[PDB]
């Protein structure tokens, strides 16, 4: 899978990290993103944990800080950013 | 290289209605456009980030709308700490680009300038200079043309103006020009004479001197 | 609690280079973008690029592709912005903001004045001719600024102090204070001149023209 972004929800966690439609996450929390579940898990699992971003935006890397969203669940806290994934 | 473009570059609105300012693109940003307050003599302020998504810091009378290539800051009652400079930047593509800039001023009932005038003095002739000096005080708008005749015709060099921000009081501005010459040059014309063209008069406010 | 400290005002030669610092204070300083932008007096803001500390990726805008250089370094947790081979053009005031989409955090400035003229104490002249209008020229210092009051303050009302305009690389710079016909010339009107860069304090008494 792409890791490439399709939208950012408003007032979400990626719109006040700076994240937009087209950037590509490269790396997370330093160690480069290979699989895209990585970012998913470490989305899902951490629920306003600052995790560090090298996207590529445009081709040129940016430094972001995205902090998840604690939206509720029934299991446990769970981390919601508003990130639409790149459309199959 | 995404151009934006701010229009207009200065409004005047009374301390309390409403102000939409504008910032029109070149490409399509979608919604990558940010705005910023800059308050005179101080640093840019963060209002509104993603054309509408506010801040969690600015007063709820700022918000904004907008998408693609065609932006607009609102503000809603206009308080006194709400005037100054407001920039749009995009940060869609490379390079960044901020706007050309909006000035928000208070609106005053039109003033006429307060002319005066003043010849150069013997402590400056003694050097071998001369400059002669035309002061504007309180007037309103900021908009308004001087112009400096020797003898009745109009010269262009020498002349050097200096606006003053607009005041916290009466809310009026001022201007200084001065006509800086040698004192050889300044000894062989008799009559000098600033006449400045405003808005409050269809005729100029004339001031002049002979040198004897 | 998140804080930019910049550099203090910086004088440069022509020609020469300057190096301002922007110690960022408050949070991981290694996961935000630094980002540096121009402002010259009176003009709308000029992007001039940005930097990721902890990888040294610098991206400066095809306008200061070599004007400007960008280091950051991550345990003084301050970046660093180089200006090379120096001209008129440069005198502007420099901001350093954080994050890397939008500008939330900004610094304080960084105002850099590019030019060769010596320190040159001010030359104070009286200006003369209801209500009676009277002022002060305070013309050919360097540098910036001066202070200009009134009978020692005390005329606090109706005085016109005059931003500063360049002539011969020098400043000059005008004073009016209004006063009505009654308190001149049968009064006392000093227009009391300061410039600290040159230990020079002048006060000049206004008196009709002979």
């Amino acid at each position: 899978i792409e890791p490439v972004l399709e939208n950012v929800q408003p007032n979400s966690a990626a719109s006040k990290a700076g994240l937009q439609a087209g950037d590509r996450i490269v790396k997370v929390d330093g160690q480069p993103l290979t699989q895209w579940v990585t970012f998913v898990m470490l989305v899902r699992d951490n629920p306003g944990k600052s995790l560090a971003l090298e996207i590529e935006r445009q081709g040129s890397p940016l430094s972001l800080t995205l902090i998840p969203e604690s939206k509720p669940g029934n299991g446990k806290a769970i981390g919601f950013v508003g990130i639409e994934p790149k459309v199959i | 290289d995404i151009v934006l473009t701010q229009s207009p570059a200065i409004l005047s609105v009374t301390p309390g209605d409403s102000v939409s300012l504008s910032c029109r693109a070149s490409q399509s940003v979608s919604s990558n456009l940010h705005w910023y307050q800059q308050r005179s003599h101080e640093s840019p302020r963060l209002l509104i980030t993603y054309a509408f998504q506010s801040i969690s810091g600015i007063p709820s009378r700022f918000s904004g709308n907008g998408s693609g290539t065609d932006f607009t800051l609102n503000i809603n009652s206009v308080e006194t700490e709400d005037f100054g400079m407001y920039f749009c930047q995009q940060s869609n593509s490379w390079p960044y680009t901020f706007g050309g800039g909006t000035k928000l001023e208070i609106k005053r009932a039109d003033a006429a300038p307060t002319v005066s005038i003043f010849p150069p003095s013997s402590e400056q002739l003694t050097s071998g200079g001369a400059s002669v000096v035309c002061f504007l005080n309180n007037f309103y708008p900021k908009d308004i043309n001087v112009k400096w005749k020797i003898d009745g015709s109009e010269r262009q060099n020498g002349v050097l103006n200096s606006w003053t921000d607009q005041d916290s009081k009466d809310s009026t501005y001022s201007m200084s020009s001065t006509l800086t010459l040698t004192k050889d040059e300044y000894e062989r014309h008799n009559s000098y004479t600033c006449e400045a063209t405003h808005k409050t008069s269809t005729s100029p406010i004339v001031k002049s001197f002979n040198r004897n | 609690q998140v804080q930019l400290q910049q550099s203090r005002a910086e004088l440069a030669r022509p020609g020469a280079s300057v190096k301002m610092s922007c110690k960022a204070s408050g949070y991981t300083f290694t996961t935000y973008t630094m980002q540096w932008v121009k402002q010259r007096p009176g003009q709308a803001l000029e992007w001039i690029g940005y930097i990721n500390p902890g990888s040294g990726y610098a991206k400066n805008n095809q306008k200061f592709k070599d004007k400007a250089t960008l280091t950051a370094d991550k345990s003084s947790s301050t970046a660093y912005m180089q200006l090379s081979s120096l001209t008129s053009d440069d005198s502007a005031v420099y901001y350093c903001a954080r994050s890397g989409s939008f500008f939330d955090y900004w610094g304080q400035g960084t105002t850099l004045t590019v030019s060769s003229a010596k320190t040159t104490p001010p030359s104070v002249y009286p200006l003369a001719p209801s209500m009676v209008t009277l002022g002060c020229l305070v013309k050919g210092y360097f540098p910036e600024p001066v202070t200009v009051t009134w009978n020692s303050g005390s005329l606090s009302s109706g005085v016109h102090t005059f931003p500063a305009v360049l002539q011969s690389d020098l400043y000059t710079l005008s004073s009016s204070v209004t006063v009505p016909s009654s308190t001149w010339p049968s009064e006392t009107v000093t227009c009391n001149v300061a410039h600290p860069a040159s230990s020079t304090k002048v006060d000049k008494k206004i008196v009709p023209r002979d």
